[PDB]
């Protein structure tokens, strides 16, 4: 079909100009909430403390590169230290940095790992993975945080987003280099 | 993207995996599934790539062992064009109303 | 929704495994989708 | 004036059309004969666009100057194949044919189909209009559209040798590029497609 | 038991028959998927007879003897041409293999259709009885006629490379010409006939 | 009964042309489903990866011969991988060989074995235990595959088919050895 | 079916626990097995 492009009006095509059917779809894998919904590893705690920032993650994992194609997010969080380490502990959004957690929520530990549920605790609608805030840019708020957890010892920390709504999507680039080569290709998984 | 008096004619096609000398000529190109479309009033248009394999579902990266496409080919033609200086034709791409992705990955690393 | 199904349910109350959400007194993009041209513009002929 | 003329998998698009011209009937009704005894079949996966080049409008041909395609041609594809497994054919053509100029060149074309064609005089060429045409003038169109049924003293023909239809292009007036901006030549192509192909009479291909 | 198969203008009569024995399904249903887009077509022409010889029933092979006829098969005829023209491919097929002994001949024949034969040991040669197939027995008939599905992993083939299905002859008993007037041995022949055809994914034929 | 052989028409008879009767049959013990329907043993990883590949079951187990007496099939699968070890990962059909799971699907070991489900994941609508694939015979495709586990140290894994479902039998050949012997016999379970 | 007998019930959800089926728009050999002759050819005396 010709357009008129310029006016940037989406243009959705068949195959049935050709002759062709359209096959039946379903995009549950392509479902935002479903995909963000699973753990993913964020890296080591530091002197047994991690605040909770979901820019920390992997930017190259499926759930870093995902939250990356959002200009906007909410949702609440689940949270999973795993390694060999007792108890830990959690503070909210804006609470001052303590040296113990003492008396504010703690967890202890089950067979090597500590999972728990958070809700979202910041005083904003919702957050950003970007903020173009006094950074003039020519050719992040210390709010934007789930808060900070303290441990007994050093633990890999998870991080699950529950509930998640995206808005105002963003970039999602190839990580693979091509080298010189004109198409990609690796190993797939075959029959040995 | 050519000015008002810069003319030209265009054809895309869908070239099937095991085709032999992919065709260089739209003679040749023309027994394919194709799409043939001249400059005007409308400055931009749409094909559809179609899916044909024997599988329902085709994979999204190419095994190592691999020498042709196994889905094909898409050429892009220029069948004539007034004015050997360039029109330039921006070429953009997006997911059919039936298009799918399954089986979430995260292929980290290097 | 999401990526969570026990066809049994929830033990903890609501008000305690999420935080509630609240209104003041629409998914954007699936409408920008379902609003695309698929037609055909001009005369179609055989 | 966009208009898609679609066969098959292959699709047409021009923005410059000026009608279709049909010629000595509005349709090609297939009304089987005895000559084939009723074997006679379809083969729709024929009825699809081929292209070709058929030469360069330039600025010294002038009045008069003919070029000629006979049909059936020369096929690469399935229509090809046709004349190798059977016998014999018969079909009708649906023509498009082009000449890209600027609207800043000048000159015009005449292109029309002529039935039996073994020769014409110079002084037939005045009235080639008497069979079904169009015009190409660059300040119009850049595309004619011709569409013809199959004829013939005979139901069907006995593959390729006999050729019914002949299209011809040829100059009424000379192309122009005068305005500075225009194009020194025109490329003119054709964009063609069988259409009703019944053939009868099946013979091993190859050996 | 005089029976008369017809394709197209191909026909076969047998006055030897023993009925038709239809592997896994009654009947090749043709359900379209979504790996060809809707974009499939049915070519008739092609659902036609084919002869091949496939062997020389003798007095000297013993039990055990296989002849395998993998399918599809080089073809000199139309449905050759479809494989050139396009990419992929699916079809069933319609089978009759004969051995012309006389009444007065003795031994035994298994005729079968096996799908995926990628390799058979001599152990599972007892067991091909699992397969389609019928008999070829002197004193009672000339004639085996099979009819199976088209079958796969997947909805087409891409074109040859995979052989779905492979016709087995084996020797079950010996020939015998113990009777004087018997032969010395029988030609195994083969009409085959592909069915429902359906090609999706045109490319050019030639260059 | 006597009958034409040639036509390969099914024949089968009872007692009654000797004047007997039919017992009563149960035949829930050759259902093809329920049969199929257990762990089999199929080895141990390698470089603590494994790809699962059905064919990988021992040919001459009950499970092994069954799925090999089938020219086409398909099932979902349950795995178990047995060992002292920590936490087996796993990837689906068609999914490129990674040098770590983190982030794909992954599974901690409790009390010393590691079970889970799993679905169907090929692109083809079944699968098979054949294929003449250009390998003219003469008198398996990368894709066959349910995915690849990658776990923590080596382990047997154990293969369970679910829902199966098996097309166009093959045969299955007795695999003791008859020695010399007419009979077979071995040492059949008797009190001592 | 199969070999799993649990007169409860199952706790997850069944896109989660097996894949989904489809359709486009039956066991042969209970069929083939059901058809053969089990009757007499000829004439039965006695």
């Amino acid at each position: 079909t010709t357009s008129a492009g310029e006016g940037a009006d989406p243009v959705t095509t068949d195959a049935s100009a050709h002759g062709g059917d359209t096959r039946t779809t379903r995009r549950a894998h392509t479902d935002v909430t479903f995909l963000l919904d699973r753990f993913t590893l964020v890296g080591k705690t530091n002197d047994n403390k991690l605040v909770l920032d979901l820019l920390s993650t992997k930017e190259k994992s499926l759930v870093g590169a995902l939250l990356r194609a959002a200009t906007y997010y909410f949702s609440d969080l689940e949270v999973a230290c795993v390694g060999t380490n007792a108890w830990v502990g959690w503070t909210p959004n804006g609470s001052p940095v303590l040296t113990e957690v003492g008396d504010n929520p703690v967890v202890f530990s089950r067979r090597g790992t500590t999972r728990f549920a958070l809700p979202y605790t910041a005083p904003h609608r919702v957050l950003a993975t970007v903020y173009n805030g006094d950074c003039k840019y020519k050719p992040i708020p210390t709010t934007f945080n789930y808060g900070m957890i303290y441990t007994q010892a050093e633990v890999d920390v998870y991080l699950r987003m529950k509930r998640a709504e995206l808005y105002c999507p963003r970039p999602v680039l190839t990580h693979y280099d091509h080298n010189g080569r004109d198409r990609y290709k690796t190993t797939l998984v075959k029959p040995a | 993207t050519g000015p008002t008096n810069n003319k030209a004619k265009y054809m895309v096609a869908y070239i099937p995996p095991g085709t032999h000398p992919l065709p260089e000529t739209p003679e040749m190109a023309s027994h394919c599934y194709h799409a043939e479309w001249d400059t005007g009033l409308n400055s931009t248009f749409t094909f559809t790539v179609p899916y044909f394999s024997a599988a329902d579902y085709a994979y999204t990266y190419a095994d190592e062992p691999e020498q042709a496409s196994v889905q094909g080919w898409v050429g892009v033609y220029q069948i004539t064009d007034t004015h050997e200086k360039d029109g330039a034709v921006i070429v953009t791409v997006s997911a059919g109303p039936d298009f799918e992705f399954r089986m979430p990955i995260s292929p980290s690393r290097q | 929704s999401g990526n969570t199904g026990s066809i049994i349910n929830n033990y903890y109350m609501q008000q305690y495994q999420n935080s509630m959400d609240t209104q003041l007194g629409n998914d954007w993009f699936s409408k920008l989708a379902q609003s695309a041209f698929s037609g055909l513009v001009g005369a179609l002929l055989a | 004036r966009i208009v898609t003329t679609s066969h098959g998998t292959t699709t047409s698009t021009t923005q410059s059309s000026v009608g279709v011209t049909y010629g000595y009937a509005l349709t090609d009704k297939f009304l089987p004969g005895p000559n084939t005894n009723g074997l006679e079949t379809r083969v729709e996966q024929a009825e699809r666009f081929f292209k070709h080049k058929l030469f360069d409008w330039t600025l010294d041909q002038q009045f008069g100057t003919t070029y000629v395609l006979e049909l059936p041609t020369d096929h690469k594809g399935i229509y090809g194949q046709l004349v190798d497994s059977h016998a014999y054919i018969r079909n009708g053509w649906d023509v498009q044919v082009s000449a890209t100029a600027t609207q800043f060149n000048g000159g015009c074309l005449l292109v029309a189909m002529v039935p039996e064609l073994c020769k014409l005089d110079d002084r037939e060429k005045y009235q080639l209009t008497l069979f079904p045409h169009q015009f190409l003038n660059p300040r119009t169109n850049t595309t004619a559209h011709i569409q013809v049924p199959y004829l013939g003293v005979d139901r069907h023909d006995q593959g390729t040798r006999h050729k019914a239809w002949t299209l011809v292009v040829m100059v009424l007036a000379p192309y122009t590029n005068d305005q500075t901006i225009g194009s020194t030549k025109a490329e003119v192509y054709v964009n063609i497609a069988p259409t009703n192909v019944y053939v009868a009479g099946e013979k091993p291909v190859k050996q």
